[PDB]
């Protein structure tokens, strides 16, 4: 026998490389994803996958987060804005839920002109001012620089898909109970994922997948109460949420083409913020993450479900920027059950934001004029489970791995390496 | 068809190369460029593998290397037809540069051997 | 020089073809792109060729038969009494399939080769 | 019995899109670092279209963009940002300059945070503006004003635009082309000519010339929302000059951070003009008229486009041209200009230059190549451009095609 | 082993092609710049090979005769005498006669094999 | 007669040529600069011609420390606040005579409310203008550099990218230009510490035989000498007060490293050469030195001349610390225990002769002990009948690394050549 070479040979190695983004053609994803966007049944091919060492993952967090300060690098910083503010109780109109959640706010800032000073005044929340000393200051001010986020960017999620280089091929498991990791019998090679929201929050998973057959409990270690279990549901469930109250913008010019975006004065009575769920469909959905949840606990364990504790209002809370806003719901509403027509959980709002855990930058959201209402949908869950009959479960988040590891869990990176020998019985002459 | 005949044995797999090799060079700032350069260095760096063992212009190479049974102590009729090429990958997976250094071996007698030839004999 | 052939027959045309191909390799980060869009087309020609059989000539002869449907023309009024710029309008719809009639010939006749290669 | 035959380096070609490459302390000098070929076809025909240019469209966003990597290593003058204490500029001032100059009064920084100057400088009336004898520089409202460097040279130099490699540059040599259509006399070239990035309003300056006659072009002929571009015959040459004999004062703003602002002049104060010789500019609106008729003063807006604006010797001016454009058709003339530091340049709202004063008489003689007519118009800058590059278009090579042949492989 | 024959005579360094072909391709802006360039200059001279009809040797015979005037030398006083440094200075002047030459040689062969199998 | 062309690609030639070279090595700046990971061919008949003084490795390596300087200085603190008027009054607590006034007590208003602050700083960093501002407030801006950012010198490797090979000269007498006989093919440079001083050059290589003197056009007398030792010199560098430091907030998040009060005693700053070393060190460079200047010539040291304090002294980074030692001690004899050499040091730097940059070496904690090694000389000549006096000097980073990058040349390969054979027909 001899050996021959053969070039053009299906194989491949696992591999980590870099992806580029595609999408479905002043929002940044979309000014980012410029390239324009089938998928091949491979037979037989038994490939073995593990979402939790999923490199995909790591290349989308990294993308948020650039993109995200690339988008906020070049906007007017809020420097000038940090004095003695003045001030008062809003209660013109307000209910009993709001009182205290609002200030307004009298100051001392510049103007275009180095000799000049002004008297503005603006509304503020609560949560963004620390009392001194009335007199207030700005959360984060001796800490970290905040930035005006720029009021033309849209942060609004699009879908996006991420796209192998050439050379390189994405195979995507399609058994339809894959629980992340381990071998997946039915494979498939796409050249794109499918479309992924980058939709950041806490707590509940909104507009993603849907499981097709069966609530899927999937976690790295089922056993370890130090991990995380990430719940895909086989139907969504509708949340609206609102911000009731018309809000105005009030433009202050701060310097030579600089310009700070206040909140302005409010139109009308002034409400709490909130988000409704559906009584009986929320009911019915624990449901089947409890049975879901008795195949790894026991079939005659209590299974209890409550709400958060410890960390501040980042993990405690449903967190989601929609509308433009970004709100701060309370979960213990539907996270108050024990398994052997609408539910209201309040909100809160803030303007001065810091993402992604770090602490030495800020971001202050401007205003949104008029009302928001938002309808999205809960695909998902993030829970934890309590450190001898009884296991107790509990909203989870901050780690934004995991919630793309909710989407980016069916494919895998190869590199295709088309190059070979095996015998025949040719000899070259 | 790109990868459609991953999981089929050899001797099916073997067929249609051409969907593998058309589909190499068909694909922020910095960072695409790399991806691109590199998929170039990759596509030469097999053509170049290729050309030193006269073996260019092909996708199926007949060589004058002799197979050896420590290589792969199997018979023709349990690799084509019952293995795929990931398996076989794998099978010889610590032989690959031995084979690679004795192919080039090869084609340099060989193209010393043909110029003394077409000198008159 | 190049494309001095541009407006010359086919059959003239085709005696200036190293001329042509001796210029498409070689004649801030805009550059750097350009140089490397520059190599990624002329691989890509390469590559084809390579796949059709055609590796290393500038004229090459295939097995696929024309099929008249494609032109409806006969010679002298092809090689002669017409430019390529024209000619490459008169199939521009015929193209690929063409190319993958090309690579359909050359993958059969390799496996033919390496049945021979083993037969005698 | 016919065969599919493959060539490779066949001479074919589509239009296409690509990016383009600059060949030649002054900008253009110091982008175009690569050095500087035309070959005939006989017998192509090709489609060319000025009007529809990509060419255009680059030399365009090259030019800002290169305007911009030069401003942005200098000093940004936000200490001017001040109220300015300004009264008129007197003595040996003619009659014509009356409020045209003010000496401003102002407190600056100094290169200790602790410490402040006094200092005063002079100003053209159109830079500053009334907020009491209490002034503001124009542009502290909008945006921040950058010095330009006074080491770096703007001066127009030929440039020129080069193909890479797989695509070629088809240049049109017929004679009263008219920016759009078949082409009969055609050639390839590695290059486009030296082309000057002369940026001027209504008067387009230190072009090319016709050939034989003067030549009328536009994107759509009997149109009114698109300008007439004319290339003329002969050029008519024209003679600028600021006369006054000015001076300039160094003054330390920060560490290492230096202004350059206008000192007093220090001859007598005359307003700046530009001169034509009347009987060629009659004789070149006679030839332009003759050309208008086989197919049959200036308003509206700031004076960037108003004006003729234009670059002399560095300094910034705004020539009024209804000397020039007063008639109905059916030893010189003089223009008076205004001059100005600060420049706003390209209709660009964000971004200001301050354009540093220059010290002694400046003159210059231009020549006059074409007029943009609409009545002058223009402003738009990339119609400048279009008549440099109407002869020029960018094509792909294509090297592979198959045809029939009688011969079959083996 | 990558230059060793470097010193040897062009007899004995003929038979190390090898080694200094497979190193030539392998082994923040400026590293792109550094590997674009590895890339061109490897095609130019794979380039240059297959226009003169030699792709995939590292040898290669031609039909263009060897001038007296480019060398005036014998065979036993190069190849068994001189190093491959000293033979490329001696005949340096002549690089671009020579390569006109193979390309000339080239195009000819490749038309008279056309016109071969069309007669066959 | 029946000869013909025969062409042959992978042929073993090469030209001179300038490219691109890449750092490889085995929080400091070329640790993380230099991320490549790191085999030579001896040519066994290559005559090969070197030239150390128009090698463009040693333009290639400058260019590059001085942009990777640059560059780790971006992303730090920029001491604005500091340029106001100080109020300094003289140290004299525990004060040994050596340094008194050297030391100074400063007081500014910081005006980031404004709050008033104190510092020490070093006689040399402050303008009498009581009235006192810092060096460079006129000029430059001056940019705190990163305390966790490490300049220590590592060693680092230049490497030849595809298509290009370095080759190296292996004589043992190479004299810096000429045909070298043992050459040998490389693919990185040995590794080299990109250590930054004045007259002596520290931590280099070592001569194998002798003491080799290599200067360009040597009768010139406005040249640099580089003498490189077959034998090294130590010598033993400390800054003995025991330093603090001093965190005063500028900004939200940012601070300036201040001075803090000394602990114990103040004393000044030496190193430590031993004489015998030294004197049997300087009677071979003599040795050496008569061969291209006569048999009978008296030599004769003197020390530097007039000039910037960065090139009349010994400068060197110590521990993260600047100095500025006096060399007067050395460079003294004439040819027919220990030497102590005081030294300065200095917190504002100014690097490489710019002036339109400035940097600020915050304080560092505790007490400085290094112990360096003497590898080579940079000496002038003075302007003479039989008398020829050397002094120490030049102040041109590029003549550094040329004591180091002088056995290497960079050639790009020529794979492709032509040749006369008896084959025809392909
Ligand atoms: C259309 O094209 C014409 C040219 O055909 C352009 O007009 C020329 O513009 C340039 C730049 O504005 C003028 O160059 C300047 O000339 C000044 C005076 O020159 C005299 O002195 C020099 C001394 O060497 C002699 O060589 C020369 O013959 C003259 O006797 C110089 O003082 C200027 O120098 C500047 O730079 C140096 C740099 O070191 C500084 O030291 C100087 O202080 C100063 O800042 C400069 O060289 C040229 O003279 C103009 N030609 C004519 C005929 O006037 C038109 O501008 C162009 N049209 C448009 C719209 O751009
Ligand atoms: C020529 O080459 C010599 C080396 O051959 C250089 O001399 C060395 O220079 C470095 C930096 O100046 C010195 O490093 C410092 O050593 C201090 C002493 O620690 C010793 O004892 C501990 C006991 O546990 C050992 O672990 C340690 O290895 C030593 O043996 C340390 O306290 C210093 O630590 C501080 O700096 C480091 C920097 O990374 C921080 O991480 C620490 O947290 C801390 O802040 C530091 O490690 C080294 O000791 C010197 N060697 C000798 C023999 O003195 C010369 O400087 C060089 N010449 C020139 C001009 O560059
Ligand atoms: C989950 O997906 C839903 C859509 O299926 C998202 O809700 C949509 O959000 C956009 C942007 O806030 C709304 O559009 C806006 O309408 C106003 C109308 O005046 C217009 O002025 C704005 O410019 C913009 O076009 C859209 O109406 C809304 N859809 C619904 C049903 O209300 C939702 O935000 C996503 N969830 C999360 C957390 O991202
Ligand atoms: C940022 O720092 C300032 C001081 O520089 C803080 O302001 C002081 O707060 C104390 C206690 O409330 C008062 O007694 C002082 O009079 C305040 N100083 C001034 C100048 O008003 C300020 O509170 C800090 N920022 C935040 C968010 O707390
Ligand atoms: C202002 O808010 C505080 C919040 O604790 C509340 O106690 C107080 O009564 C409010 N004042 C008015 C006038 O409503
Ligand atoms: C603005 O400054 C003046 C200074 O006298 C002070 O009286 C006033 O209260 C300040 N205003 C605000 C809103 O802080
Ligand atoms: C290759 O085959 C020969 C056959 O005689 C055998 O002796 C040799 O050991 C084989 N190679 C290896 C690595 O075993
Ligand atoms: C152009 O056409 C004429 C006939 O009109 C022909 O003689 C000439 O050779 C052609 N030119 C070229 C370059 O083929
Ligand atoms: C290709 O299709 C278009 C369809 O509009 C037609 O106009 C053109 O003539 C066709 N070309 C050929 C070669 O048939
Ligand atoms: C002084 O300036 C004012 C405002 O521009 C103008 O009205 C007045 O006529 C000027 N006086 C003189 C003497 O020019
Ligand atoms: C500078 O400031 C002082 C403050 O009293 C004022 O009197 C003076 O008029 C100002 N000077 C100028 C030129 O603005
Ligand atoms: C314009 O003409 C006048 C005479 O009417 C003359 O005094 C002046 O100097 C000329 N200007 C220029 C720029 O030559
Ligand atoms: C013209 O300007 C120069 C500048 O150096 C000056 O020396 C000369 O005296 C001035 N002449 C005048 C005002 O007539
Ligand atoms: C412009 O200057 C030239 C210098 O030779 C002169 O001949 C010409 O007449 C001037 N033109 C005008 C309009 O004054
Ligand atoms: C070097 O030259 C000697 C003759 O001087 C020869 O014997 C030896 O073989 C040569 N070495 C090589 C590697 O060619
Ligand atoms: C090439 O020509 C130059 C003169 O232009 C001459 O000095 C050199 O020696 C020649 N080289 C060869 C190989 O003949
Ligand atoms: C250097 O050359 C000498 C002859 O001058 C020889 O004896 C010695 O062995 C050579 N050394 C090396 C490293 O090749
Ligand atoms: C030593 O270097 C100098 C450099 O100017 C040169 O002149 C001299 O000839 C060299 N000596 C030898 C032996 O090559
Ligand atoms: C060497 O120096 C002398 C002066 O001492 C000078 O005349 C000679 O030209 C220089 N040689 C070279 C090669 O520079
Ligand atoms: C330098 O220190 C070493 C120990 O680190 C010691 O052996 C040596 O003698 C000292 N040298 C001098 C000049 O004091």
């Amino acid at each position: 026998l001899w050996v021959t070479v053969y070039y053009g040979v299906p194989v491949w190695k696992d591999a980590e490389t870099t992806l580029f983004c595609a999408s479905d053609a002043h929002n940044v994803w979309a000014t980012h994803c410029c390239v324009p966007t089938q998928e091949i049944h491979l037979e037989n091919v038994t490939e073995e996958f593990n979402m939790w060492k999923n490199n995909m993952v790591e290349q989308m967090h990294t993308d948020i987060i650039s993109l995200w300060d690339q988008s906020l690098k070049p906007c007017v910083k809020l420097t000038p804005l940090c004095v003695t503010l003045q001030c008062t109780n809003v209660t013109n109109n307000i209910t009993d839920d709001m009182r205290g959640e609002l200030k307004n706010c009298s100051f001392n800032m510049t103007t275009e002109l180095r000799d000049k000073k002004q008297k503005v005044y603006s509304l503020f929340y609560r949560l963004d001012v620390v009392q001194i000393n009335k007199e207030y200051r700005l959360i984060n001010c001796n800490t970290s620089a905040i930035t005006q986020a720029c009021p033309k960017v849209s942060f609004e999620p699009i879908p996006i898909h991420y796209c192998a280089p050439a050379g390189f091929a994405i195979l995507k498991c399609k058994d339809k109970k894959f629980n992340g990791t381990g071998p997946c019998t039915n494979v498939s090679t796409v050249q794109c994922t499918h479309g992924i929201k980058p939709v950041v929050s806490t707590q509940l998973l909104l507009n993603g997948s849907l499981a097709e057959e069966e609530v899927i409990i999937r976690s790295e270690n089922i056993t370890n109460n130090a991990k995380n279990i990430l719940v895909q549901l086989n139907e969504s469930v509708q949340i609206n949420c609102t911000r009731p109250n018309n809000n105005t913008r009030k433009s202050i010019r701060i310097g030579p083409g600089q310009w700070f975006y206040a909140t302005g004065d409010i139109i009308g009575d002034i409400r709490q913020a909130h988000c409704n769920v559906s009584k009986a469909t929320w009911n019915e959905t624990l449901g089947k993450v409890v049975k879901q949840l008795r195949k790894h606990f026991g079939n005659n364990t209590i299974i209890r479900f409550a709400n958060s504790s410890g960390g501040d209002l980042e993990v405690t809370t449903h967190s989601f920027n929609c509308g433009g806003e970004f709100f701060y719901c309370n979960t213990s509403g539907l996270f108050n059950s024990t398994w052997i027509d609408s539910i209201t959980l309040p909100c809160r709002i803030k303007q001065i934001i810091n993402m992604w855990q770090r602490i030495g930058q800020a971001m202050y959201a401007p205003p949104i004029q008029g009302v928001i209402r938002c309808v999205s949908n809960i695909t998902g869950l993030i829970l934890t489970r309590d450190g001898s009959t009884t296991e107790t479960f509990r909203p989870g988040g901050g780690d934004m791995r995991d919630n793309w590891r909710s989407e980016l869990y069916k494919y895998k990176v190869v590199k295709i390496e088309p190059l070979g020998v095996a015998p025949t019985r040719c000899k070259r002459r | 068809g790109f990868l459609g005949a991953a999981g089929s044995t050899m001797g099916a797999a073997s067929m249609t190369l051409t969907v593998q090799a058309r589909n190499l060079l068909s694909g922020w700032g910095i960072k695409q460029l790399q991806a691109r350069v590199l998929a170039v260095e990759r596509y030469l760096r097999d053509q170049q593998l290729l050309g030193i063992w006269g073996c260019s212009g092909k996708l199926i190479c007949c060589t004058n290397v002799p197979w050896n049974s420590t290589w792969s102590n199997r018979n023709l009729s349990e690799i084509w037809d019952n293995m795929t090429w990931l398996q076989w990958d794998k099978e010889i997976s610590n032989y690959t540069q031995i084979i690679y250094g004795l192919l080039e071996e090869s084609q340099n007698q060989q193209e010393k051997n043909e110029q003394d030839l077409l000198a008159l004999d």
